[PDB]
């Protein structure tokens, strides 16, 4: 069962800051990493699928990227609404495993 | 394209509850439906999935042997039967679609329904 | 006109197994399909049923939560999924159909 | 959940005797009783306390399967089942050794 390790667990930042979140897989997932945003009160929303593809409708300040092992989500200029928790997930093999989550407080 | 859930409430432990997940805008025959749970302090946790065409299922170890999934393709709806409920099952429960057979991960999610084990 | 079962074998306690019940000479949309099992040295025990037209299902208390019965109406085949298997789920499992006029040949499930 | 109670659990008869199996139920099942034979998969013999040497009959609040002349091919376990309501329930079976 694939372990998704997120880093960091939490962070603070101001409107307009770039912030990077990093996800690591215990085993190969050949590019199948997704990223979700869940705002307080709301259901998760898909932002990025297969590491770096942006889901239609999602603002281009969100960016996903790969380097193996590892996986990276960057919000390049933080908006007020982007306060939320962000979760990576591998969708390579069943079961789909989630990262611990990173609470972005803004 | 929408997923809408019902059925969450205060449940006595050892009790049972049936969450449902109704779909609009696509046919659940075309896809897997997943259930995913958010327990406080435990992030997001995959719970189960169903392939409605043949009703094949997979369950997470935390719920295997207690929960089952079912589906009615005519009403375009999937059901999470929750038996033998516990304290640890207290969570917001979501259903989601496995978009493009998993190529798009969980591209559609329902609003969530809170299950409280009182 | 018949039910042919397949699947089943040896599995460890806590494991999972799926059974298959293929119908010929009639369409399972038109009727209910049951699974009935017979543990070594016990009688017959009804375990689950399905109305495939609409995936309406019922289960014996014995197996509620651990078993799922389903159907692919297009394959004209019903299934029984079992997980979290107990030793006492060891049995010949029969596939049947509605008063049970037709029964499958039976498949052994050994949870050792 | 209605109980089906079969009598007896086992019996030995000679390959020629008439033999009678009884089935009792814990709630009224009208005439909705079947008898199944298992040698091998189960085979419906009698549906609805009568309809097909194998003779089925209701005796008051007791159903009976009667095999007028046991042949060695009838070595089997016979089960009674009520098809009156859900869940379907069966008796423990009676093995007939010849």
């Amino acid at each position: 069962d694939i372990q998704m390790t997120q880093s960091p667990s939490s962070l603070s930042a101001s409107v307009g800051d770039r912030v990077t979140i990093t996800c690591r897989a215990s085993q190969d997932v050949n590019t199948a990493v997704a990223w979700y945003q869940q705002k307080p009160g709301k259901a998760p929303k898909l932002l990025i699928y297969s590491a770096d593809f942006l889901y239609s409708g999602v603002p281009s300040r969100f960016s996903g990227s790969r380097s193996g092992t590892d996986f990276t989500l960057t919000i390049s200029s933080l908006q007020p609404e982007d306060f939320a928790t962000y979760y990576c997930q591998q969708h390579y093999t069943t079961p789909p495993t989630f990262g611990q989550g990173t609470k972005v407080e803004i | 394209v929408q997923l809408v859930e019902s059925g969450g409430g205060l449940v006595q432990p050892g009790g049972s509850l049936r969450l449902s997940c109704a779909a609009s805008g696509f046919n659940i025959k075309d896809t897997y439906i997943h259930w995913v749970r958010q327990a406080p302090g435990k992030g997001l946790e995959w719970v189960a999935r169903i392939y409605p065409t043949n009703g094949y299922t997979r369950y997470a170890d935390s719920v295997k042997g207690r929960f089952t999934i079912s589906a009615d393709t005519s009403k375009n709806t999937a059901y999470l039967q929750m038996n033998s409920l516990r304290a640890e099952d207290t969570a917001v429960y979501y259903c989601s679609r496995w978009g493009g057979d998993g190529f798009y991960a969980m591209d559609v999610w329902g609003q969530g329904t809170l299950v409280t084990v009182s």
